[PDB]
């Protein structure tokens, strides 16, 4: 028994750490930990993004309808979220279609609808609102905040910024948080399609150009388990696109996708977004 | 050479002498530093507390 | 024992957090883990020199390969780009070789054009007009 | 009994009144307190009145009446640091607590 | 060493410079002993520098807890939910100021 | 693993004990009690080191000549051998001479 206290204290806390790694507790929400002042942190959320809100309106932007119902379930022993989220998602849909119709004038509106339904999807918006401290300020029933609820609160925050400071500042907000989520993503990672060849055929009918001949430009290792093909797509013996693949069908479909990126201006070499 | 050896003689004796008088002067000006009351009393602040 | 050492689990564990990924008993037995951990740190600092060296030879391999695609050799490309006052370096030329092969093709065209003006200039000797790409920009 | 001191606005006339009541000429601010009874009466009246006493660490420092005058018009303000920080007009993102 | 440690690629949090710049530091949590020799430089930091600091960036909410600690800490929390706990044990005010500005400037 | 698993019982120390509150009193009995006692007449301990400090060979010599006559037999014997050893060490071994 070695006399002293400091090594027993250090060892006591290392045992505490191995207890936390072996059996970690279920994650508690942030408002149920020390160092929380809700009002101060809503104000901080305002100043963080570099705009002003009417603070009561932003406060109602974080108050869900599930929270009021389970809260009144807890009373027996507040304005909801839905109006602001309605306004915010209506506005963000029409402004995203404004930006994406302005900077991509050749896109089909099916494509603009799938882009906008990507930039306002649950995956994108929930990825954005967990890094703007929206989730920490959401008054929700259950933790972690389920993704439909958090989508609703994010567009509620957009609605509150709209009523706060008009359509131009929210346009810059949506530009700076939702549009930057399509950086480094290809078009058909966002607008998924089946049968790009038929789509390319129909688009070439709309420009009054003939149907393209798929036409094998380069190949290698044709009789092996690792071939490479470049199928080209010619229109009146001038190619519009050419793409590679492991088989011929794969390369032909992919050349169809290259042609569709080229018709719509959504190439890898397009002029970047001007911020 | 730009000069003969007769021409160069003592053409830099002053600057050499002043340089060595500087070396000599930094050598003979070596002494313990000043000790201050403020440093010794400033050790009392290790038990400065709040009220 | 007046004062014997209490805090010795932590000295051992300062060494052994660096050895947890070795093999054999080097990962657990301090006496073995110390020799291997020291020896790992010495390699870790002498490897900074070799990181720089091996990147540079990697770039010379990639510039060599990409310039052999256009018929040039590596000394011809680097020499006759210096002589055009294009002071791009090996990292950038290797990255242009992979990612921007038209810029790399035009750099190989600029270097072979300069190389031929070097030939024609150093063949017809005497007072003559200099080459067009052979001219230098004087800085004062 | 609280160490807070706020100097009065009629302190010149009060202090002068005490100097006359312990005595009296013009240029009364340059009266030496070399007499020990005179100093005890003067500072004892002021301590009795103002509730603020010249400490032992400073008691030899006043050799003129002017020095007592210059002593009794520094505001000695006494409160806890929790009451100094929270009254120093905090921005809305500082929060200070005192687990004491 | 690099083979012992994990590695990652250079990134931002939500494309942090594209649209606008967002301060990635949400909360600081100072905990400072009232009577205690290790939190002296923390005390002089709360008295002198923390109000100026709290005004120079309002997106950061700062909690000074002031309990009887034996080692004072600062706990930086970030927008992406990272937590950096650093000690300000026996540091001068200037060293604490450079540490807190270091935590502010990073992600 | 020679480290203890539970932290030990706390060390309750009374700083305002009788001994601690009155430590150091009558250290100045000389200089402000008219020099009738020295402070070294305040210290209690072995009779051969009241107001005397020496290294170990000197402590052993002094102990032998001051109290060695009534020392026990094998203590006296151990002490004679310690003086004999410490003699042969201080006088014939070391670095500096
Ligand atoms: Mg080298």
């Amino acid at each position: 028994v070695k006399k002293g206290f400091r090594a027993a204290f250090r060892f006591q806390k290392e045992l505490e750490r191995q207890r936390l790694l072996r059996c970690p507790p279920p994650p508690v929400r942030r408002s149920e930990k020390p160092n929380w002042d809700y009002h101060a942190e809503i104000q901080a959320f305002g100043h963080r993004l570099q705009e002003n809100f009417s603070l009561d309106l932003l406060k109602t932007a974080f108050v869900n309808s599930c929270y009021i119902k389970s809260e009144e379930a807890k009373r027996q022993q507040l304005k909801s979220n839905q109006e602001l989220s309605e306004q915010g998602t209506s506005f963000s849909q029409t402004c995203l279609t404004q930006f994406l119709e302005d900077e991509y004038p050749d896109m089909p509106t099916e494509g603009i609808k799938n882009l906008v339904d990507f930039l306002t999807g649950e995956e994108v918006v929930c990825h954005v609102a967990r890094n703007l401290a929206v989730e920490q300020l959401t008054l929700s029933e259950e933790f972690p905040v389920p993704p439909a609820v958090l989508q609703q609160t994010f567009f509620a925050v957009i609605g509150a910024l709209l009523q706060s400071s008009g359509p131009e500042r929210t346009a810059l907000f949506i530009r700076d948080f939702l549009i930057t989520q399509m950086t480094g993503k290809e078009l058909f990672e966002m607008w998924k399609i089946i049968n790009p060849m038929g789509l390319l055929v129909e688009e070439l009918k709309k420009r009054n150009v003939s149907a393209p001949e798929s036409r094998l430009t380069r190949q290698s290792g044709g009789t092996t388990a690792l071939p490479l093909y470049f199928v080209g797509l010619y229109c009146d013996k001038k190619l519009i696109a050419e793409g590679p693949g492991e088989t011929v069908l794969v390369a032909e479909e992919e050349a169809a996708r290259v042609a569709l990126r080229k018709l719509y201006g959504f190439t890898e070499n397009r002029r970047p977004w001007n911020y | 050479p730009y000069m003969t050896r007769e021409q160069e003689r003592g053409h830099a004796a002053v600057r050499r002498r002043e340089a060595f008088e500087a070396i000599k002067a930094a050598a003979t000006s070596k002494f313990p530093p000043h000790r201050f009351i403020a440093d010794q009393l400033d050790h009392l602040n290790v038990t400065k507390k709040w009220s | 024992l007046r004062n014997r050492v209490t805090d010795r689990y932590f000295r051992i564990q300062e060494v052994l957090k660096h050895a947890r990924h070795f093999r054999g008993r080097k990962n657990r037995c301090y006496r073995l883990a110390v020799r291997t951990v020291i020896r790992a740190f010495v390699k870790c600092t002498k490897a900074r020199y070799l990181k720089k060296k091996n990147m540079r030879t990697l770039w010379i391999n990639r510039i060599t390969a990409a310039s052999q695609e256009h018929g040039l050799k590596y000394p011809a490309l680097i020499g006759n780009l210096v002589k055009c006052q294009v002071e791009l370096n090996r990292k950038v030329l290797a990255d242009l070789a992979i990612y921007e092969p038209k810029t790399f093709k035009s750099l190989a065209a600029l270097a072979s054009r300069r190389r031929h003006e070097g030939f024609a200039a150093a063949l017809g000797d005497g007072k003559e007009p200099e080459g067009i790409f052979s001219r230098v920009v004087q800085y004062h | 009994r609280s160490r807070a001191y706020t100097p009065p606005e009629d302190l010149q006339s009060r202090l002068e009144s005490y100097v006359k009541e312990v005595f009296l000429p013009s240029n009364w601010q340059d009266i030496s307190l070399e007499d020990s009874r005179l100093k005890f009466n003067l500072l004892a009246h002021l301590a009795d009145d103002l509730g603020h006493v010249v400490p032992n660490s400073r008691l030899h420092q006043m050799c003129r009446v002017r020095d007592v005058l210059d002593f009794y018009n520094v505001p000695i303000q006494d409160r806890s640091k929790f009451d100094e920080l929270s009254a120093s007009n905090l921005p809305p993102n500082l929060k200070i607590t005192w687990s004491y | 060493t690099a083979r012992g440690t994990p590695s990652r690629f250079l990134a931002s949090v939500l494309h942090n410079g594209l649209g606008r710049y967002v301060q990635q530091l949400q909360r600081l949590s100072f905990s400072v002993s009232r009577d205690g020799a290790s939190s002296r430089g923390a005390r002089e930091f709360v008295e002198r520098e923390v109000i100026d600091f709290a005004r120079r960036n309002p997106g950061v909410v700062i909690y000074v807890n002031s309990r009887p600690c034996c080692v004072p800490r600062v706990v930086a929390e970030y927008l992406n939910g990272a937590v950096r706990e650093e000690s300000i044990h026996c540091k001068s005010v200037e060293e604490i100021s450079t540490l807190v500005q270091k935590l502010a400037d990073q992600s | 693993i020679g480290i203890r698993l539970t932290l030990p019982p706390p060390k309750v120390v009374d700083r305002w004990n009788e001994k601690r509150a009155m430590f150091g009193v009558y250290d100045n009995i000389g200089i402000l009690g008219n020099f009738e006692k020295h402070p070294k007449e305040l210290i209690r301990g072995p009779i051969w080191l009241r107001g005397w400090k020496g290294n170990e060979l000197q402590r052993c010599i002094r102990k032998r000549k001051m109290v060695g006559s009534r020392m026990f037999a094998d203590d006296l014997h151990n002490l004679n051998k310690r003086i004999r050893y410490l003699y042969k060490h201080f006088n014939r071994h070391g670095k500096f001479r």
